[PDB]
């Protein structure tokens, strides 16, 4: 089979060093320019490294003097390694057989870089309650300052799923992630049906379940 | 009998990078005037000797090596440089002895549609050795897999064209270039400037 | 450095449209452009190289043409499949490499305003010292909105930040989530809390308000 299988990444402090492997099946990797291709969250295709069938190494600006971009012709794999890494530095790493004129043609399946220097917390999960004034309203949870990702958010321990938007993450100035789940249901069930989310967040160990009922 | 430095370049063809071409210089007067006056070259480069005073020094050899490449890989073109062009075309060594000149010909080298006549090999197993010249066209094996002289999955052609067009930019535009290697040995010296 | 600029940055169709989507470099790089697609979650797949080279397996309906500055992208027949995000990259191995960045092709469908909600802080919250502010607009086409966040009347800017849902798997709409983060003391230093919602599916920008207390 013709693959590139990717491994290494993880959560790592700013200024610290973190090893990438891309094993490969189907080509050798002495005789390919091979190169590392990342992706921020939300972001585009940024091109990192490449390495010459000759040996010769190039990098882009931005991780220059930091990353070094090897293979070990042995086990057909080839490496990254990042020093000095930035929260910027934080992105989807890829590995791919570059042909120059002929495209990346092979690419391994990614692996996730996670820099940053805050701690790891679970979330506070505070209401969003319905307003007081076709009838249907819209109610949430807000998942506030947790990190790392990901939360899994649940109403009614999975019986309400119509209607539901749990919007993607977004990381606050702190480092710590935020997020928001909302549902809409029919303005009469505000006062019979009772309205639970749970919050999951794994690295914390933690589960919260929150009511959402109308304010007074 | 002065050097026929006119054949080299003022040729009205140039070589690939791939096949440059390699001019033995021997017997003659050399007069290095024509590269002072003009400012007609975007690149005048010497190592291991000083420009301004070529015209007082004798050699036992001269070579002059021609190609043409892009404008962003003249760069590669010195002692010490890494990339395709230095790594898989035309390599010059660590101790280096001469000059590298360089201008700009895209009014005569780019054609409408892609000039398809320059070539650069873009397939190599390992580097070339200082002055080495690699012409074969034998199917480049990325896999295990042999190749058997056809084209395919990890089988590439080893050559690529540059296709310069006029609409280029100056990065991608075609550049001729000329290397002057000088050689001094435990030899006569065939080759002085005037006087 | 030669730069490379991808348009639309989001285009909308539906299946068996023929589409285009362009890519502009800054300056003429002959024929060594490369098309790439991306799905979410997923690595890259290698279209087209050499401005028109279609690769090996790639299907028919994908073409590039183009050479020099104007390169396109065309998709003959629309396919579920093909709804995704679109790349072109220079073609030399050789620093600096660039890509442009991205056009996201999108399920096209009929305009739909957003059902506006405001959602003020919890009393739990702002026991913390801090105070966000929740607005939501649910079930919206295009993705085009402005949220405009008023305090007081006085229109907000840097304390807000906003996220968007993909694409809704059943009726194509977004659904957008803007949070205006205030301290305690900021919060209760002002009245009115506002967002202003302009789509091209209103008349006139929807307000939701509310006064802090009751
Ligand atoms: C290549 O050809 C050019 C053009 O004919 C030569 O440059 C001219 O040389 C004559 C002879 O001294 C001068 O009178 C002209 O003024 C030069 N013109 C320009 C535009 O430079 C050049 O010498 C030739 N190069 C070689 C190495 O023979
Ligand atoms: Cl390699
Ligand atoms: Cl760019
Ligand atoms: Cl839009
Ligand atoms: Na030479």
């Amino acid at each position: 089979e013709v693959q590139l299988v990717e491994s290494g990444g993880g959560l790592i402090q700013p200024g610290g060093s973190l090893r990438l492997s891309c094993a490969a099946s189907g080509f050798t990797v002495s005789r390919n320019y091979m190169s590392w291709v990342r992706q921020a969250p939300g972001k585009g295709l940024e091109w990192v490294s490449v390495i010459y069938s000759g040996g010769s190494t190039f990098y882009a600006d931005s991780v220059k003097g930091r990353f070094t971009i090897s293979r070990d012709n042995s086990k057909n794999t080839l490496y990254l390694q990042m020093n000095s890494l930035r929260a910027e530095d934080t992105a989807v790493y890829y590995c791919a057989r570059d042909g120059d004129y002929y495209g990346m043609d092979v690419w391994g399946q990614g692996t996730t870089v996670t820099v940053s220097s805050a701690s790891t917390k679970g979330p506070s999960v505070f209401p969003l309650a319905p307003s007081s004034k076709g009838g249907t309203a819209a109610l949430g949870c807000l998942v506030k300052d947790y990190f790392p990702e990901p939360v899994t958010v649940s109403w009614n321990s999975g019986a309400l799923t119509s209607g539901v938007h749990t919007f993607p993450a977004v990381l606050q100035s702190s480092g710590l992630y935020s997020l928001s789940s909302v549902v809409t249901v029919p303005s009469s069930s505000l006062g019979t049906q009772t309205y639970i989310c749970n919050v999951n967040h794994k690295p914390s160990n933690t589960k919260v379940d929150k009511r959402v009922e109308p304010k007074s | 009998n002065l050097c026929p430095f006119g054949e080299v370049f003022n040729a009205t063809r140039f070589a690939s990078v791939y096949a440059w071409n390699r001019k033995r210089i021997s017997n003659c007067v050399a007069d290095y005037s024509f590269l002072y006056n003009s400012a007609s070259f975007s690149t005048f480069k010497c190592y291991g000797v000083s420009p301004t005073k070529l015209n007082d020094l004798c050699f036992t050899n001269v070579y002059a090596d021609s190609f043409v490449i892009r404008g962003d890989e003249v760069r590669q073109i010195a002692p010490g440089q890494t990339g395709k062009i230095a790594d898989y075309n035309y390599k010059l060594p660590d101790d280096f002895t001469g000059c590298v000149i360089a201008w700009n010909s895209n009014n005569l080298d780019s054609k409408v549609g892609g000039n398809y006549n320059y070539l650069y090999r873009l397939f190599r197993k390992s580097n070339l050795k200082p002055f080495e010249r690699d012409i074969s066209t034998e199917i480049y094996q990325a896999g295990s897999t042999p190749c058997n002289g056809v084209e395919g999955f990890n089988c590439y052609f080893p050559l690529q064209s540059y296709g310069f067009q006029p609409t280029n930019g100056v990065g991608y535009q075609p550049y001729r270039v000329v290397v002057l290697s000088f050689e001094l040995l435990h030899a006569p010296a065939t080759v002085c400037g005037p006087k | 450095d030669i730069q490379m600029t991808q348009s639309p940055s989001f285009l909308s169709a539906s299946v068996g449209d023929r589409v285009t989507i362009t890519c502009r470099a800054s300056q003429g790089i002959s024929s060594f452009l490369a098309w790439y697609q991306q799905k979410p979650g997923k690595a890259p797949k290698l279209l087209i190289y050499g401005a028109s080279t279609l690769q090996s397996g790639v299907t028919s309906r994908f073409s590039g043409s183009g050479s020099g500055t104007e390169f396109t992208l065309t998709i003959s027949s629309l396919q579920p499949e093909d709804f995704a995000t679109y790349y072109c990259q220079r073609l030399d191995s050789y620093p600096p490499i660039t890509f442009g960045q991205g056009t996201r092709l999108e399920i096209k469908r009929t305009v739909a305003a957003p059902s506006v909600f405001i959602f003020p802080p919890s009393d739990e919250q702002l026991k913390s010292g801090t105070a966000s502010v929740v607005c939501l607009l649910n079930n919206f086409y295009p993705r085009e909105a402005k949220v405009q966040w008023k305090v007081d009347n006085a229109l907000q800017s840097g304390n807000s930040q906003e996220s968007v849902t993909e694409q809704d798997s059943k009726d194509s709409t977004y659904s957008l989530s803007s949070t205006l983060t205030l301290s305690k003391a900021d919060y209760e230093k002002h009245k009115v809390y506002a967002c202003e919602v302009t789509h091209q599916g209103l008349s006139s920008p929807v307000t939701k308000s509310f006064n802090r207390g009751e």
